[PDB]
């Protein structure tokens, strides 16, 4: 928290360099990569708002689905055996005779 | 407040500098363990006959 | 005495590094500058 209050604005005003408005996208393999990254990404957007919107829409579907989520949860929880601490390979043994 | 440091950025730095600097001393003198707990006292007395 | 000697053996000069050096970034935090605490830095020698 202190570190982003102080630190990073300072590095932030002395550090990043002012945008300008003009024809300079290089097409390059380096370069390009991030526009296709955030054009998927763009619409890959969309399809979780249409998914959320969906969700919302179908009240009882997710309802259920919560349910069954707790459900499922609760039931596994007993499976897991429960220790204080795992057993580690230290390297050693000692054999009794 | 994040305007001091905003126009006094040699500040911030010597600041973030001290404080690895600090760092970097204690890491050089620390204890290291497995875990945290210290083991209770144990006494023993040995007689041979 | 002798022990004690072979044991303090390179504090000293290492103690004075820290010192100097975080008399540069006080200095430096005073002035706002990297090259200005050079010359308050100078003068050590005068007085010894
Ligand atoms: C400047 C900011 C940093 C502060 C330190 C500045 C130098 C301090 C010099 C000094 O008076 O140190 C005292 C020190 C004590 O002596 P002792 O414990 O025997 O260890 C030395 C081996 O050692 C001494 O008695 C001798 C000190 C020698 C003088 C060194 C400083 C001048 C460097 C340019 C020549
Ligand atoms: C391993 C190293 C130790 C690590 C400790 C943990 C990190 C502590 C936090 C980092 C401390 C950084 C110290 C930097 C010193 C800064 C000196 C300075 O020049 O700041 C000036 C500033 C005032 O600035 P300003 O009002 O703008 O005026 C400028 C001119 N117009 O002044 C100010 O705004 C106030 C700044 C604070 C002043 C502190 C005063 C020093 C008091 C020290 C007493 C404690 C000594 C303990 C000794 C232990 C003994 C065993
Ligand atoms: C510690 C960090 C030192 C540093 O950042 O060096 C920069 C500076 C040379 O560049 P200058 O243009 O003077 O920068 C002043 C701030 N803009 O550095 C200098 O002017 C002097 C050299 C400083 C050396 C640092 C202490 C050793």
């Amino acid at each position: 928290l202190i570190v982003a209050l102080t630190f990073t604005p300072a590095l932030c005003a002395t550090i990043l360099k002012q945008h300008d408005p003009n024809k300079e996208p290089s097409n390059n393999i380096f370069a390009r990569f991030f526009r296709s990254f955030n054009n998927g990404f763009d619409r890959m957007s969309h399809s979780y708002q249409n998914g959320v919107s969906r969700m919302l829409k179908g009240k009882i579907f997710s309802g259920v689905l919560y349910a069954v989520v707790v459900a499922l949860l609760v039931f596994l929880f007993q499976k897991l055996p429960s220790s204080f601490l795992p057993e580690e390979d230290q390297g050693v043994v000692m054999t009794l005779v | 407040m994040a305007q001091f440091f905003i126009h006094r950025p040699i500040f911030a730095w010597v600041i973030a500098l001290v404080i690895m600097l600090a760092g970097i001393l204690t890491l050089t003198k620390m204890p290291i363990a497995q875990y945290p707990t210290i083991a209770p006292p144990t006494v023993t007395i040995a007689a041979t006959y | 005495l002798s022990l004690e000697e072979r044991e303090s053996g390179a504090q000293a000069p290492f103690l004075y590094a820290l010192s100097l050096l975080i008399v540069f970034l006080c200095l430096a935090a005073l002035y706002e500058s990297w090259s200005i605490p050079f010359s308050v830095l100078l003068v050590v020698p005068l007085g010894v």
